[PDB]
């Protein structure tokens, strides 16, 4: 189950 | 720690650290920027979020490796001790982020896009605390996550279109909260389905670039539904 | 810092940290193990080497990103300042490793396999210092790297078979030193070719598992030769 | 130009 990856910005 | 550095230099160095994949530095620079006391712009909020998500993401991955080894051995004290050390470090990072949100990002956030963003953050970092929680407070930590997510949901439904990427990512993560933390898989599936369908019906209003942003997160909802059903 | 923890617990936790990809922790645990004062076994030497190679590898990658940005801008002080911060942190890690080798790993290392291993390490961490060096000491740092590699080469040629993986990896890295640091590409190419050919001629003596270990490093020599010729 | 990767053991 994936949350928002949110690791690139 | 960053008190003597200019706010704009902190922001510039957070961007550099992101390029260098130095996420611990990135988070310290963004912590310093928040502590300057000014509100954060949209871009700055994303820098804050990306930095701590990477830091705690590495801690969570390590904790899961060590928890798995620890469980295999319960079928010396070193594996438990080291899992505890990593767990304590993770909790400290979550507490630091929650402290920034509470002092004073959330209370100064008046626009829907900032307020929903910070409350989603609050739900996420209590969710990370809940992942490692066992004792007297696992239930209170879970309810703190739920309450933050719920307030963010209520605002996002009133103030944002169904395709807004922050609204979609909030619903994605709240559905993961339901599935993984709250033992409510039916609520997780219902939320992800309703979120996906209401976004689909709003896509016709979007530009080409907004369409790309929204459909990317819709695919993440669909990936979860495929895994859950 | 690790003075109160048992040596065997430090070693066990270094292995756990490797599994958790927590290389900073791994290096601190192995630093503590070295500081217990006992010699290191073959496996323990590898743990020490893997830990610091990962730590300094991340620092080198970040330094190169930041150096590249800095050079583009020279065609505020933030990029230079942040590159300097990363550079200082890298130099401190290299100095820490070199300090462990000097106090007192190298002087207590009597067997060829340990002595060559530590001297190769010494050459590698001076090479990393040379990569970022500019001023009064770049030449002395380069000669320190050369001298360590050379002593290791002399021992490995006398005491180890041409297929020994430590002998092959030493020659690989000394050839990279020649190519990248010493501005001697012909010496780099000659060393890699002679190392490869003398290993090839010794492969017939090896077991299936030793053959795999040796041919893997021989392929790295060949990859470099392909890039250099 | 690759040195020993040396990152896994
Ligand atoms: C929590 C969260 C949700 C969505 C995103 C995202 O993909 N974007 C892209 C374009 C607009 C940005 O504000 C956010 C990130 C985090
Ligand atoms: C510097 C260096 C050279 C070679 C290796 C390596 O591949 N091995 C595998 C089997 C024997 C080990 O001692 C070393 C690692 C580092
Ligand atoms: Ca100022
Ligand atoms: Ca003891
Ligand atoms: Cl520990
Ligand atoms: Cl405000
Ligand atoms: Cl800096
Ligand atoms: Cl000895």
């Amino acid at each position: 189950a994936g949350s928002i990856p949110g690791r690139r910005s | 720690a960053m008190g003597s550095m200019e706010r704009a230099s902190l922001i510039q160095k957070a961007k550099l650290a992101e390029q260098a994949e130095r996420y611990e530095d990135m988070a310290a620079f963004m912590k310093g920027a928040v502590e300057k006391g000014e509100e954060l712009s949209c871009e700055e909020r994303n820098l804050l979020s990306v930095a701590y998500k990477n830091v705690v993401g590495g801690q969570r991955a390590a904790w899961r490796v060590l928890s798995s080894i620890e469980q295999k051995s319960n079928e010396g004290p070193e594996v438990r001790e080291y899992r505890e050390k990593v767990e304590t470090e993770l909790q400290g990072v979550c507490d630091t982020v929650l402290g920034l949100l509470d002092s004073h990002l959330i209370k100064e956030a008046g626009d829907a896009e900032s307020r929903v963003f910070y409350l989603k953050m609050k739900g996420d970092y209590y969710r990370y605390l809940a992942e490692v929680a066992t004792g007297d407070d696992k239930k209170r930590i879970i309810d703190s996550a739920r309450s933050a997510y719920q307030e963010a949901m209520d605002i996002s439904k009133k103030e944002m279109p169904p395709t807004n990427p922050i609204r979609l990512g909030l619903a994605l993560n709240f559905s993961v909260f339901h599935y993984e933390i709250a033992n409510s898989p039916e609520e997780a599936i219902s939320l992800a389905k309703t979120t996906f369908d209401e976004a689909m019906a709003d896509l016709h209003t979007l530009s080409e670039d907004s369409y790309k942003d929204s459909t990317l997160i819709m695919q993440l909802l669909r990936d979860n539904l495929t895994l859950w059903t």
